[PDB]
């Protein structure tokens, strides 16, 4: 029965080791992502949570018919 | 936030041109033809500086 239907215990051992490693990395990545999102929403200096401003190319730098401006 | 630096009254003393608008309009073309250089210099100074206190002379 063992020869025909099942395998050795080392197979399951190493499989669950790999599964545990994968899940641990995923958990760490999730926590790091939450922290990064919080920090970049608070500060706004990151790529995410960038809100549009007024483009400076719309300004007209020419004489305005009055000397002051 | 700071004070505004204004020129004194004696810094604004100048011989005034006291002719009316009709007199100026009658001689406007010859005035532009003859006195073009100081007028253009003052206008350039006024535009670049953007400040009446920097183009009094
Ligand atoms: C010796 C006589 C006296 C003792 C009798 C003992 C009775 C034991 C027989 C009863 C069998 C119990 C059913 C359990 C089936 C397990 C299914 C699965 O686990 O097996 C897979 C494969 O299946 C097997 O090949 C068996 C499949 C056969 C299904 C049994 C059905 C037989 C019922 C009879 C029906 C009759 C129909 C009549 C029609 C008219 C294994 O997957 P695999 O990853 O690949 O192999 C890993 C191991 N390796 C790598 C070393 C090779």
């Amino acid at each position: 029965i063992a020869r025909t239907f099942y395998d050795g215990p080392e197979k399951n051992y190493e499989k669950t080791m790999a599964i545990l490693q994968i899940e641990a990395e995923k958990a760490e990545l999730r926590l790091k992502e939450l922290e990064v999102r919080r920090l970049m929403r608070a500060r706004g200096d990151g790529p995410w949570y960038q809100y549009p401003t007024i483009d400076k190319a719309l300004i007209d730098h020419s004489p305005k018919t009055t000397p002051d401006n | 936030p700071g004070i505004v630096e204004l020129p004194t009254l004696e810094d604004l003393k100048v011989q005034e041109v006291k002719v009316s608008s009709s007199v100026l309009k009658a001689a406007a073309h010859h005035y532009g033809a003859q006195c073009d250089k100081p007028n253009k210099e003052f206008m350039l100074c006024r535009w670049e500086e953007k400040d009446p206190r920097r183009c009094l002379e």
